[PDB]
DNA sequence: GCTTGACAAAAGTGTTAAATTGTGCTATACTGGGAGTCACGGATGCG
């Protein structure tokens, strides 16, 4: 009954479990069967580039050796696939390791086989060590490089999530030292930095919470609900300034003609462009300093209370 | 790659398996990379003697 | 003006007309000056 | 696919099924269904409805 | 949500232009298809992310 | 508490009868599509532009074409030609040249 | 309704140094996860 078969029913969608299992599908292969793959992709990517390199000039060749390279080719990129496809256990296996850690476990799987086939165009026999000795380190490479890379919502690149594991490693072995949680004192001891910098590592290694969160011991308010908008628009401010939109530019200036007429583009109250004094004085037929002078007899007159009465009460 | 869309490939009825008559599971299967479908067959090989 | 509200199902021609740009870069804002990126989730 | 490959297109993931929901025809399953519905008596019927 | 599309989505453009097994690009296209179902509706398959 | 966006709120005098001139560039793209941007008047015409459909795009009137060029990508060859010499390479071809 | 000239402060140019960011590389060997069930209507089939 379904009691019993809702255990399996489900096993068709869960990818950890499948992919697992369709993975083994090619046996292990060991050092002696690996150099020959290898010297077998190198002979067929040498073919292909001396096609290349011989029809830069043009010329033909006898029919048996022109199918035999093509065949060199095509079964050297087939002991490639082989060679790729008998390492994704240990690829597994490596991957494994950094489960919960931020990443999807897929995901670090996908990327360990990256790491795989970064591994298999270095990988060198002549040199007689083993397959998988090699490419654990560059399995490990893209691995960590991933991780560090996209685990986060905001990207703390390479170069500082480095420092920042630095700092997380060192706080949490220190600690035996003397049975606390290390300070910024006792961190900027061994991490040869200075204390300020040792508290902007720790202020950049923060994470944003989400704001789904539910608060309030029931499901009904959430963690949001309650955020205090700094930007929305207040209505008052909004009718203030056209009143003074509608009182200085209106009344105040309509007092002096052209010695007010400066004003306009001095401050560029018409047009929002503010005007250097000479911009302004050769617009007339007067020189910056005298610009500079009307400037001032306007400021004088109406810097004086008998106006600014009118005008002072808005930040009075 | 292309993708389908959730809501279509389940709910009782499925949409697209009543669409192209095909059940939810041989569906499933074709859709999440589990097994092969024939899209098409050409007849100057299966009626050329 | 509202006299109906129709429902129809997107396609991809649709889809690819309500937007004005493509979001080809996982990274939502930087971590340092706090401002959006160039191809991020943010873009200005 | 290696005896005869070219004979034929067989394909899996939602590729496969857009190449199916492409080549379907919208007029074909429709008179089948109007057949079947009055043609059929017993469970087939309600399929078809 | 999104972000575990572009990831998967970007590594997979990566993955067809290094011609990469036919596993790799299979396994990729289903975490894709999954990561975009988990996007639109999720816990309708499987476990919620 | 409060909250904040990265952005401001501003409320000067908009309007429409007074406008600075545009200068309107249209840019044809890999694609087929054909898409335009309004410039301001400093007369700068960009001979390269990204379009929204995610795909780059250049002047419809054609001016200077590849304006600049970055590294090629490196391939499995020169990660090959870096641990072996030709004359290995060759060497295997030979050892390969019948069964 | 305003000029010549002279000084000092503020707005730009350019070269250089420093820091900040991105990609590659490490060779004994190790090879395939693991997590705390029932109730409801609809498809199939029996006569």
């Amino acid at each position: 009954r379904q009691a019993r078969k809702d255990a399996e029913l489900t096993a068709s969608a869960d990818s950890v479990r499948a992919y697992l299992k369709q993975i083994g599908k090619v046996a292990l292969l060991n050092a002696e069967e690996e150099v020959e793959l290898a010297k077998r992709i190198e002979a067929g990517l040498y073919a292909t580039q001396k096609l290349a390199e011989l029809a830069e000039k043009g010329e033909k060749l006898p029919v048996q050796q022109r199918r035999d390279m093509q065949w060199i080719c095509r079964d050297g990129d087939r002991a490639k696939n082989h060679l790729l496809e008998a390492n994704l256990r240990l690829v597994v296996s490596l991957a494994k390791r950094y489960t919960g850690r931020g990443m999807a476990f897929l995901d670090l799987i996908q990327e360990g086989n990256l790491g795989l086939i970064r591994a298999v165009e270095k990988f060198d026999y002549t040199k007689g060590y083993k397959f998988s000795t090699y490419a654990t380190w560059w399995i490990r490479q893209a691995i960590t490089r991933a991780m560090a890379d996209q685990a986060r919502t905001i990207r703390i690149p390479v170069h500082m999530v480095e420092v920042i594991n630095k700092l997380g490693r060192i706080q949490r072995e220190l600690l035996q030292d003397l049975g606390r949680e290390p300070t910024p004192e006792e961190l900027a001891k061994e991490m040869d930095i200075t204390p300020e910098k040792v508290l902007e590592i720790q202020q950049y290694a923060r994470e944003p919470i989400s704001l789904d969160q539910t608060i309030g011991d029931e499901g009904d308010s959430q963690l949001g609900d309650f955020i205090e908008d700094s930007e929305a628009v207040v209505a008052v401010d909004a009718v203030s300034f056209t009143l003074l939109q509608d009182q200085l530019q209106s009344v105040l200036e309509t007092l002096s003609e052209r010695e007010a007429g400066v004003v306009r583009l001095r401050f560029g109250l018409t047009d929002g462009q503010p005007r250097t004094l000479d911009e302004i004085g050769q617009v007339y037929g007067v020189t910056r300093e005298r610009i500079r002078q009307i400037e001032s007899k306007t400021m004088s007159k109406l810097r004086h209370p008998s106006r600014s009465q009118v005008l002072r009460d808005y930040l009075d | 790659a292309p993708v389908t869309h959730i809501w279509y490939f389940k709910g009782v009825p499925s949409r697209l398996g009543y669409l192209l008559d095909l059940a939810p599971k041989d569906l499933e299967k074709i859709i999440y990379f589990a097994a092969y479908v024939i899209t098409s067959v050409d007849d100057e090989m299966r009626h050329n003697e | 003006f509202f006299d109906e509200l129709r429902i129809g199902l997107a396609t991809a021609d649709d889809i690819r007309n309500w937007s004005y740009g493509e979001v080809k870069k996982p990274e939502t804002i930087n971590y340092r000056t706090l401002k959006p990126e160039k191809d991020g989730l943010f873009c200005e | 696919q290696d005896r005869y490959g070219e004979y034929f297109t067989g394909a899996m993931g939602a590729e496969s099924i857009k190449k199916l929901i492409e080549n379907f025809d919208i007029d074909a399953e429709a008179e089948s269904l109007r057949e079947v519905i009055r043609s059929g008596k017993g469970q087939k019927k309600l399929r078809a409805l | 949500l999104y972000r575990r599309v572009i990831n998967r989505n970007n590594r997979l453009k990566r993955l067809i232009d290094l011609g990469a097994p036919e596993i790799i690009v299979n396994n990729e296209k289903r975490m894709l298809q999954e990561s975009v179902d988990a996007l639109f509706d999720n816990g309708r398959r499987g476990r919620p992310v | 508490l409060r909250g904040s966006r990265l952005g401001a709120v501003s409320y000067e005098t908009d309007r429409n009868h007074d406008l600075a001139p545009r200068q309107v560039a249209r840019y044809r793209t890999d694609n087929g599509e054909e898409f335009d941007v309004p410039f301001a008047d400093d007369a700068e015409i960009p001979g390269t532009w990204l379009c929204r459909n995610g795909l780059e795009g250049t002047l419809i009137e054609g001016d200077v074409p590849e304006p600049k060029k970055v590294k090629p990508p490196r391939t499995h060859w020169d990660m090959l030609l870096e641990r072996r010499s030709v004359e290995e390479l060759e060497e295997l071809l030979k050892e390969r040249l019948d069964l």
